[PDB]
C-alpha cells in the first residue's frame, strides 16, 4: 500500500553521500525487469514506518549496500547494520546518468577519520586532515578536500556505470 | 555540491572571451582550482590553475593570454581568455579540490582535483 512511486521513479537522485530518506507510514517490485539487484534481509520477501533510502553508486560497489560490507561506500558514504531489516534493490542507470564527455554531478566521500555508524549521513566537507600539520579550513598538501566525483560514461564498463540503489528498512 | 561553468560559445580569432564556474556548496577562496581543456579526439591539457595563496600557474600555450582568478562576491572561479587562436577551440572544462598531492601539479594530474563541472564549449572560427 506503500506509495514508493515517488522513490523508485523519481527524476533526479541524490549523490551517495548526500543520500536521500523519504518516510512512508510489494509485488510490483519483483515484476520490474528493470531491477538489476533485489535483496531482502531478515524479512520473508513474500509496519509502522518504512525508510526509502536513495542515491547512486557505481556498479561494481552495488554489493558493498548489504549488511556486513566494507569499501568507501559502506565504510564513508551509506552503512547498513548487521541486523538490517528490509530490502536493496538497485538498476542500470546508465542511459539517465552518463554522458558522453562524462558525468561528474555525483559525488562519493573519499576521506573520513572514521567509519560511518548504520545509516549515519555525513554531508559535512571540512578540509581532511592526511598528515601532522593542521589545515585551518585550507586546502593545500596533506589537506585535502573530502569529495570526489564519479565519472559516468555511458561507453564504460557496466561495473563502472552508474546504478540507481533504493534502501527500504522496516 | 557542483561546479556549473559557462561563458562559452563563438569567437572571432583576435577576439576575448571570459568563462565562469560558479561553485555551491565549495567555498573557492581556500580551494586549489583549475581550469582544463579538451580538443576533439585530441588529450586533455591543463590551462589554468589557482591555490589557496592565490598563485597561479599557466599553461606555455596560453600564458601572457589567459587570466585566472576568483571571484568571491559570486563565488565563482573565473577565466579571461584575451587574443583567440582557433588553437584555443576545445571543451573547457574546470575542477576544484585538491585530493592528493599538491596544488602546484594539478595542471598536470587533473585526477588530484576530485569535484569537475560539466564542461563549456567555446568555439575560435577564423
Ligand atoms: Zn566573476
Ligand atoms: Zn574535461
Ligand atoms: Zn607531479
Amino acid at each position: 500500500l506503500c506509495p514508493f512511486g515517488e522513490v523508485f521513479n523519481a527524476t533526479r537522485f541524490a549523490s551517495v553521500y548526500a543520500w536521500n530518506r523519504k518516510r512512508i507510514s510489494y509485488s510490483v517490485l519483483y515484476n520490474s525487469a528493470s531491477f538489476s539487484t533485489f535483496k531482502c534481509y531478515g524479512v520473508s520477501p513474500t509496519f509502522t514506518n518504512v525508510y526509502a533510502d536513495s542515491f547512486v553508486i557505481r556498479g561494481d560497489e552495488v554489493r558493498q549496500i548489504a549488511p556486513g560490507q566494507t569499501g568507501k561506500i559502506a565504510d564513508y558514504n551509506y552503512k547498513l547494520p548487521d541486523d538490517f531489516t528490509g530490502c536493496v534493490i538497485a538498476w542500470n542507470s546508465n542511459n539517465l546518468d552518463s554522458k558522453v564527455g562524462g558525468n561528474y554531478n555525483y559525488l562519493y566521500r573519499l576521506f573520513r577519520k572514521s567509519n560511518l555508524k548504520p545509516f549515519e549521513r555525513d554531508i559535512s566537507t571540512e578540509i581532511y586532515q592526511a598528515g601532522s600539520t593542521p589545515c585551518n579550513g585550507v586546502e593545500g598538501f596533506n589537506c585535502y578536500f573530502p569529495l570526489q566525483s564519479y565519472g559516468f560514461q555511458p561507453t564504460n564498463g557496466v561495473g563502472y556505470q552508474p546504478y540507481r540503489v533504493v534502501v527500504l528498512s522496516f | 555540491v557542483q561546479l556549473q561553468e559557462s561563458g562559452g560559445g563563438s569567437v572571432q580569432a583576435g577576439g576575448s572571451l571570459r568563462l565562469s564556474c560558479a561553485a555551491s556548496g565549495y567555498t573557492v577562496s581556500v580551494g586549489c582550482m583549475a581550469w582544463f581543456r579538451q580538443a576533439p579526439g585530441k588529450e586533455r591539457e591543463g590551462v589554468a590553475g589557482i591555490d589557496a595563496s592565490g598563485i597561479t600557474k599557466y599553461s606555455d600555450s596560453v600564458k601572457g593570454r589567459f587570466t585566472i582568478s576568483k571571484d568571491n562576491a559570486k563565488n565563482a572561479l573565473d577565466l579571461q581568455m584575451n587574443g583567440l587562436k582557433p588553437e584555443d577551440t576545445a571543451m573547457y572544462h574546470c575542477a576544484a579540490g585538491l585530493v592528493r598531492g599538491s596544488c602546484t601539479d594539478v595542471l598536470d594530474h587533473p585526477s588530484y582535483l576530485g569535484v569537475w563541472g560539466q564542461g563549456t564549449q567555446v568555439t575560435v572560427s577564423s
